[PDB]
């Protein structure tokens, strides 16, 4: 017990738009927020940024709405840009 | 990143892995466990990041486990734009996709091995019967390489980090030999899922980068354990 992380239920039955947000709601958004912003900064170079409506672009007619609709929705519910949520989902593809 | 398929001499598939990330202190707080729901049944459970939607460690119980390592020839963003917009999977999507839809570890490391991707990774596999692990190294559009337990002539694990296998370790970073000496020095007879947290513990392979260690077995399922580290 002591030591492992929280454990969530997601539904793949529920929709994509809906299935990830009782999870959201158990942290705080500002904090996710931060920490959204971390990662972006110390992890996506700048001239990714520059670019980054390019990036959402291609996501949005290239990648499986699934993956779009989720990570909009995790967006709207932190108030983050969808450039910021596929970035930040996009991040760690490597270092 | 750290992963490790092993089998022991009965013949039980075990796999662990540490996942590394910098700056990380504050990852530790987002790491959650999610047990992935169809049909009110648990259809496979990971381990991610609060807002991150892909799976870096996964299994779906009684058929297999997947973890992935970070692979990078320089240039990764630049090429990873490039190699997005082709309808190429994200790393960590195709191993939450494999978990929903693969019926079988054959199932599995096919796809893992054939799905064009964004980028380059090491996708790490295990199944439920002697011989079902492998290392699948990932070039963008296949496999450069796929490197199975061979424990029949005395290969009963595969160590993978973050670099080409058939290639020494770098000597500024090499956590796959202290991970080998450390199997080795368990022996096949001992492997379990103690002894490979405990391989799992070791420095460097868990280093100030570490941010949890997960160890699994798709023969087991109900013993799927992440510890988050520091
Ligand atoms: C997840 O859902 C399943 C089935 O709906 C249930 O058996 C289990 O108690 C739930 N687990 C959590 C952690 O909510
Ligand atoms: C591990 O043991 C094998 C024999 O079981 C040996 O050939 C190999 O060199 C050892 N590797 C390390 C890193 O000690
Ligand atoms: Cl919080
Ligand atoms: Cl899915
Ligand atoms: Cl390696
Ligand atoms: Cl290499
Ligand atoms: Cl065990």
């Amino acid at each position: 017990v002591p030591g492992t992380p929280p454990l969530f239920n997601v539904s793949l039955d529920v929709a994509p738009e809906q299935r990830w947000l009782p999870m959201l709601r158990h942290y705080d958004p500002d904090f996710l927020r931060t920490a959204v912003a971390q990662v972006i900064g110390d992890r996506v170079p700048q001239w990714v940024l520059g670019m980054v409506g390019e990036i959402v672009s291609k996501v949005e007619s290239f990648l499986p709405q699934p993956f779009t609709d989720e990570i909009r929705s995790i967006c709207d519910s932190l108030s983050l840009s969808l450039a910021d949520g596929i970035l930040v989902n996009l991040a760690y593809e490597a270092s | 990143c750290t992963s490790i398929v092993a089998q022991d001499s009965q013949g039980r598939i075990y796999h662990g892995r540490n996942l590394d990330y910098p700056f990380g202190k504050i990852l530790r707080k987002l790491t959650a466990d999610v047990q992935f729901i169809k049909n009110g049944q648990i259809a496979f459970t990971g381990t991610t990041f609060v807002g991150y939607v892909g799976l870096w460690t996964g299994q779906s119980p009684h058929k297999f486990t997947i973890s992935g390592d970070e692979r990078d020839k320089g240039w990764w963003w630049e090429n990873m734009i490039a190699a997005l917009s082709l309808g190429h999977s994200p790393i960590s999507w195709l191993i939450r996709k494999t978990l929903s839809e693969s019926e079988s570890f054959e199932a599995a490391v096919y796809t893992l091995a054939k799905t064009p991707l964004i980028a380059d990774v090491y996708y790490i596999v295990g199944g439920t019967s002697p011989k079902e692990g492998v290392v699948i190294t990932r070039d963008r559009g296949g496999p450069a390489d796929i490197w199975p337990l061979d424990p029949l002539n005395g290969e009963w694990f595969r160590v993978e980090t973050n670099y080409d296998h058939w290639k020494p370790a770098p000597k500024v970073d090499d956590r796959r030999t202290p991970a080998i000496k450390a199997l080795n020095a368990t022996g096949q007879a001992h492997l379990n899922l103690e002894t490979l947290f405990q391989v799992l513990s070791l420095f460097p392979v868990y280093n100030s980068y570490t941010i949890y260690t997960t160890v699994m077995s798709a023969a087991e399922p109900d013993k799927y354990l992440t510890m988050i580290r520091n």
